[PDB]
């Protein structure tokens, strides 16, 4: 791949290439796929002087062997030179079954042999080598040229053409791409999609949607103008459809669009998906390409922290090797421990180990979890904190480094890692860490160069007192219209401003009252194998459904009567966003909303979410992460 | 400009290897299915490193296997030349397409001389071959079968790497379809002009591999291993090279079936052309700089400047020895998809990109 | 566009044959020059009828004449294979050029069987092999020996008129070079799709007529004339055909040769072959509307309307059925300058051209 990249930056410039290649062969341990390097990159060479003309030199120096001397560095076209002493033979001493004469393997006795090469130079390190050969056997064939006179030949034969003024090494740069949005593709379904086509409407930019065969006449589709676009994707599931990126692609390439917003779920995160858009200059709504990678591996996230001052979540730091690896680090941070996927996320794989007797098994077993789930069996440790609050933080930045960061939310109501019931502050996190980990968000977004909205995550450990970093989302947040409300600024809105090259300096974030969040989720009550309830999915249509208008409560939603709740799909049919002065009031009004709200033909979550909003406890905001199931069982 | 398109083309197939348009393996008709590659996925992570070698290592081995000339006369078309020349065996054979019979041209490494392994003439024989049925626009169908090419004496006081760096490229650089069939072992330089192809499958019990499994023996004592447990850690399986994208499927075809399963060979290279064919007429609709590329290649033969014109007769390459037998414009759509395919096998990632081993508890 | 260009063009060639850019015949080895036809041509015009007829025409009626097939044997190249039935002859010999060797496809009229009277299967035969040497890029050489296709009750039951209409249409059409050499005998309809050539030749002894000098005896009972005095005054020699620019050109040899004019065979077929093709480069060069004529001929291929596939199924022609065996550029430039070679060889006048003969003193 450098190879192609190097060739490409000569035909583009119009420069002679020189080489000089050593090699143990092909690499074996990458599998059998490393083979098609010996044709990938002879092609490269072999279109390069049949489209270019330009002349590369191949000088083979040191041990010169396997796939790359069978190959690119033998190659007709190409003006073949070797070293003095250069080992050439068409593989190396690992292969070989036995011994290979200097004259079928070493480069002096091959200079005089036709085709071997364009001439056998001198080896300008080692001072006395053509009289140590020399002494070996007189009879021995000498180098006569130096690189220098191949390569002042080589560049004072050739046509000197009219250099142009230098550029830079081009890479994927959003920045650039950062254009006016006058029409953009948005990459999304559901709720997310509704937000988004709403926010477009809000900044008077086209929509450009794609969608599934269910939610072709879903509301996000119904929500769009006669100057907004619908296509077809086809299929029902995410596979035949939002997860075909070619096929998305295509559509910002035939729809000219000005930018694409990569939504929230399906290739959101993905910097591959980031990567794929910028290569064919379609912007990016959202970070660069390299903070996405920096704060995505979690090993690097954690790396990165560790630089900025930034307390982590305790752990291995890096990623796992063996049971062996896992039992040392769990007992050095004291059991019970976490085991975690590297490509995880949303709670998937996230086991907890008790004992070592419990990990040699239970390592071997969340490998396994890791490999089925995402293809690769990667763990890395983490202590496991068992009273603790979700506290997470809002950062906006632009291309000029205004680190705007606009407040905290607690997401610690949450059932299957999945939050449930969301807030804009935390009820027993002290004044002196709320500020702790404002620094550590703009200590972060400075030091990766981060763009758009992103989210940072911490662990507030109730029992030590303590807020660790534990990994950062870098692409918008679902729980994001809670802090909308309470910094009083547009989360979405600044990213477009982002994202068409303007700059951030002039917003003032707030704290604009309190704010909390429910997800009107269709889920069924039952009962679990020993009695105690638990929410299920309930699919169908829908036959009534009322949201009363109220000014300090925000709903977005996908419910209405005569739709239908897709099975291929996530059971959030709405976000209720209450605003008020205090938690108390914002509790108590949302309550009464979730009463005047009605919903017919589903079943959906509200019993439960009822009867969290009238606890004692959760008035007095006195919980943890692992409040949720506890409160179920009673 | 299409040597810079196909870098850019092929990055982005390769950012996401399943749902791109590069995946020809539902076309071709005669391969086991993907439930059936899952199952056998699943008994080979069961059986060990002994019942590993017994399914995939001890059959390509066998010499009791039929050989090239054996299997290329029992897909049952006219043969019209052969050239055996050692261990290399060219051949012609027509076909019936179903429409009309159609010349398609074969280049074998036949495992019943030298076990497979190939000499410099061998390759220079492949070179000549390759512009033979360029020059005649007769499609290919590769046979792989070798120990890897010959790494002696002999072989390099003949110069073998130069012979091998020609017949790739020559092989790259090919304006007809090409199809490669795995119906023994692929191993390092010597299975590399023949699997370069657009379209490489492999027979139900083949082998794809960067060298011959006891070859690994020396990284094996390096870190303390057998050259048994290197080659199934390495996975040389065809359900795993399919898995990793090295193939395009596995062909319901082993060289001594005598069921419904000996027809499969003869549909899959009907498919396979006729796929390749359609691919790259598709091409030809959406891609109008595939015009300008062989309309500069044209201009070339029409006026061959004098620095590459040397080249070109120094070098020996196929290239347009006649006005007549110079390619057409899907000739280039060839070099094109098979460049797309070769460089959407490989694969690479950055350092920011790759997960850090943790330090911590590392005496 | 080219189809109004390629009449208006051939049509101003048809004003001044002489110093026409047409002339090739200068620059092929194995001929008789000039000079040597030029004495050939006064003992032609001082020997009565008798001595015309054994001179040029006898030589045809012997009966132990060298045959069509080892005509093409006495070239010394390697036959590939050969397809043979009755008086239908065709075969793909590899012919050494002196630069390398190559394949040239050869269809001949074989005078062993029925003195070369084809039949309605021998010309959809002769269709098959110029389809296959089209899509195989293989340059033909047509052999001419016949008495004229067989006219019977049998040919025209079996539709003989839509068989040589189809035949003259492919070769008209075809995209390879072809060379016609007349090696006896070639009559109306059964000669003139094997005649439709690049360039046209005959050996020593040969014919080249409208029909034979014996079916002339129905026009000569109009005028009280012999059969013999017929084909005399309207010159069926290969002197007088030259002249008359029917031929390209009269190769020195004779089938029956031993000494160095059985050498001027093989030559005269290279440097003819080497001749068109040089020919299509040179045009390819001057014309902008023959790349403009590769686009519409390519972009019908590209987007097959069912009207335009409809009328091609039904006639079963020399078309592209594949895209590999898709035709270039330069066999649009074969089937362009093929229409220029046998248009200039036309010739017609108006009425205000003519002068009117004398009435004076005829009653
Ligand atoms: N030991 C732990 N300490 C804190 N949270 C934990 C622990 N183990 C699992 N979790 C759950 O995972 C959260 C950390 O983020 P995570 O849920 O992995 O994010 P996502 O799945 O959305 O990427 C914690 O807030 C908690 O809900
Ligand atoms: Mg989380």
């Amino acid at each position: 791949e450098k190879f192609s990249a190097l060739l490409i930056e000569c035909a583009k410039r119009k420069l002679p290439v020189v080489c000089f290649i050593s090699s143990g062969g092909m690499q074996t341990k990458e599998g059998a796929a490393a083979l098609f390097s010996m044709a990938v990159v002879n092609d490269r060479i072999t279109r390069f002087i049949r489209d270019n003309e330009l002349p590369v030199l191949m000088f083979g120096f040191g041990d010169c062997t396997g796939g790359a001397q069978a190959s690119f560095v033998t190659h007709p076209l190409v003006q073949t030179y070797y070293l003095s002493g250069t080992n050439m033979p068409f593989a190396g001493q690992m292969v070989v079954p036995a011994y290979l004469p200097s004259t079928s393997t070493l480069s002096n006795y091959l200079s005089k042999v036709p085709g071997a090469m364009a001439g056998l130079v001198h080896n300008p390190f080692s001072e006395n080598l053509d009289n140590q050969l020399a002494s070996i056997d007189p009879l021995m064939p000498m180098p006569t040229a130096k690189i220098n006179e191949v390569i002042i030949n080589a560049l004072s034969t050739l046509v000197v053409e009219a250099p142009a003024e230098e550029e830079e090494i081009v890479q994927n740069d959003p920045r650039k791409l950062m254009k006016p949005i006058n029409k953009v593709l948005v990459h999304a379904r559901g709720c997310t999609a509704v937000k988004l086509i709403r926010k477009a409407h809000d900044n008077n930019i086209n929509v450009v949607l794609v969608a599934s065969d269910p939610d072709m006449t879903a509301v996000p589709a119904d929500m769009l103008k006669e100057s907004d676009k619908l296509v077809c994707l086809g299929g029902n599931t995410s596979d035949e459809s939002y997860l075909n990126a070619y096929s998305v692609l295509k559509v910002a390439e035939y729809e000219q669009v000005d930018a694409l917003h990569p939504g929230i779920g399906f290739l959101s995160e993905s910097p591959q998906f980031a990567a794929l858009c910028v290569n064919n200059g379609v912007n990016f709504v959202g970070p660069s390409v390299h903070s996405m990678t920096t704060m995505g591996n979690k090993s690097n996230a954690i790396k990165t922290s560790q630089a900025q001052n930034v307390p982590v979540v305790p752990g291995s730091h890096g990623i796992l090797t063996n049971a062996e690896q896992a039992v040392n680090v769990a007992s050095e941070i004291g059991y019970p421990v976490l085991l975690k996927a590297v490509q995880g996320g949303g709670g998937k794989g996230i086991q907890v180990v008790k004992r070592p007797e419990d990990m040699i098994g239970l390592f071997q077993k969340t490998a396994t979890e890791a490999a089925a789930a995402f293809g690769n069996g990667d763990l890395y440790l983490e202590k496991y904190v068992t009273s603790l609050r979700h506290i997470e933080v809002q950062l906006l930045r632009d291309k000029f480094g205004h680190a705007k960061v606009l407040g905290l939310r607690d997401c610690s109501v949450q059932r299957n890692n999945q939050k449930v019931v969301e807030e804009s502050g935390s009820t027993m996190l002290p004044d002196e860490l709320k500020k702790q980990v404002l620094a550590y968000t703009r200590a972060l977004g400075d030091a990766t160069d981060y763009m758009g909205a992103g989210t940072v995550e911490f662990i507030y450990n109730l029992d030590a007192n303590e807020v660790y970093f534990m990994e950062m989302n870098t692409r918008l947040q679902v729980a994001h219209p809670v802090t909308e409300a309470t910094s009083g600024i547009d989360i979405v809105s600044a990213q477009f401003d982002i994202a068409a090259g303007r700059s951030i300096e002039h917003l003032e974030p707030k704290e604009i009252g309190y704010a909390m969040e429910v997800r009107v989720t269709a889920e069924k009550a039952a009962l679990d194998s020993h009695g105690v309830l638990q929410l299920i999915p309930n699919p169908g249509k829908i036959t009534e459904c009322v949201f009363p208008d109220h000014p300090d409560v925000e709903i977005i939603s996908i419910a209405a009567p005569g739709k239908e709740v897709s099975p291929y799909y996530d059971s959030l049919i709405a976000q209720v966003i209450m605003r008020g002065e205090n938690r108390e009031d914002v509790i108590a009004k949302l309550h009464a909303y979730l009463d005047s709200v009605v919903l017919k033909g589903i079943a959906t979550n509200i019993p439960l979410l009822k009867l969290i909003l009238s606890d004692g406890t959760f008035k007095e905001g006195v919980y943890d992460t692992n409040y949720l199931p506890r409160f179920m069982a009673e | 400009p299409l040597f810079l398109q196909a870098e850019h083309l092929a990055k982005d197939f390769s950012l996401f290897p399943k749902h791109s348009k590069q995946s020809l393996s539902e076309e071709i008709k005669g391969l086991l299915n993907d439930d059936a590659i899952q199952a056998n996925l699943k008994d080979l992570a069961s059986l060990d490193v002994d019942g590993y070698v017994a399914k995939v290592i001890q059959p390509t081995q066998d010499k009791g296997r039929p050989g090239a000339k054996r299997i290329i006369a029992d897909l049952k078309g006219r043969l019209i030349t052969e050239t055996h020349l050692g261990s290399f065996y060219s051949a012609e054979v027509e076909l019936n397409f179903g429409s009309r019979t159609r010349r398609i041209g074969f280049i074998a490494q036949e495992r019943t001389t030298a076990n497979g392994a190939w000499m410099p003439e061998h390759h220079y024989a492949a070179c000549k071959a390759i512009r033979h049925f360029a020059e005649l626009s007769m499609p290919i169908v590769y046979l792989i079968d070798t120990p890897g090419a010959d790494a002696g004496e002999v072989a390099n006081s003949q110069n073998q790497a130069h012979s091998i760096s020609k017949a790739i490229a020559e092989s790259a650089n090919v304006d007809v379809p090409t199809v490669g069939i795995v119906i023994g072992a692929g191993y390092s330089g010597g299975a590399i002009p023949l699997a370069a192809a657009n379209i490489l499958l492999s027979l139900r019990d083949g082998i794809f591999n960067t060298i011959q499994p006891q070859g690994l023996q020396s990284i094996a004592r390096k870190y303390n291993l057998s050259w048994q447990e290197c080659a199934k850690s390495v996975g040389v399986s065809p359900e795993e090279l399919y898995t990793s994208g090295c193939i395009d499927g596995i062909i319901d075809f082993s060289p001594g079936d005598r069921d419904e399963r000996q027809h499969n060979l003869r549909r899959a290279i009907i498919s396979s052309i006729e796929a390749v064919e359609r691919a790259a007429v598709n091409f030809v609709r959406e891609s109008k700089d595939l015009r300008e590329h062989y309309d500069r290649s044209l201009a070339r033969f029409l006026n061959p400047s004098k620095n590459l014109m040397a080249l070109e007769l120094n070098a020996e390459l196929a290239v347009a020895t006649s006005p007549t037998n110079h390619h057409n414009l899907f000739g280039s759509a060839y070099r094109y998809l098979r460049y797309l395919t070769l460089r959407s096998r490989i694969h690479s990632i950055s350092q920011e990109q790759y997960g850090r081993l943790s330090r911590v508890s590392v005496p």
